[PDB]
């Protein structure tokens, strides 16, 4: 499955649903929860 | 030649109360901007040729949102940072990975003398 292809689909018909699809298929990794976070002022 | 950079994508969709009830599970994915603030978030390292997505919204106001990325400190401009009404909608993009690095996420609040922003956020890479 191209990227390219996964992010022309996601533009037109996104969804919760469309990205749970990706997810179960193992296309696409929720990374949220391993990101860093830096704050100034 | 310097490498050339991928255009971004961006789009909005309509549903916005669904996802902060969704994005509001997980706590960590909901953060607050003070005034005067500039949150970065960033983006574990991945491999050329992925995609990163990126889903964002607010509670009450508009926020500051730009997109840089950090090679393995040369860092490039993906997304300009601009204000976003993403309290009306979600705000959601892509990019794909010009070479291994690392996403700036830039939330920007720093116009803000008197109102904290309240960031709802979600990210997806492709494998």
């Amino acid at each position: 499955p191209p990227p390219e292809c996964i992010n022309d689909a996601l533009q037109a018909v996104d969804s919760q649903e469309v990205r749970d699809y990706c997810e179960k298929k193992g296309w696409i990794v929720n990374i949220t929860s391993q990101v860093q976070t830096e704050r100034n002022i | 030649s310097l490498p050339v950079i991928a255009a971004p994508s961006m789009w909005t969709r309509p549903q916005i109360k669904d996802f902060k009830e969704k994005i509001q599970q997980d706590a960590d994915s909901v953060i607050t901007v003070g005034r005067g603030e500039v949150v970065t978030v960033r983006v574990p390292t991945h491999e050329e040729g992925s995609y990163l997505f990126w889903e964002f919204a607010t509670d009450n106001y508009d926020i500051g949102f730009g997109v840089y990325f950090e090679w393995t400190p040369l860092l490039d401009e993906i997304v300009p940072v601009y204000r976003r009404d993403c309290h009306e909608e979600v705000y959601a993009g892509s990019h794909q990975y010009p070479g291994r690095g690392v996403y700036l996420l830039k939330f920007d609040n720093s116009y803000s003398l008197w109102r904290s922003k309240s960031v709802y956020y979600r990210v997806y890479y492709t494998r």
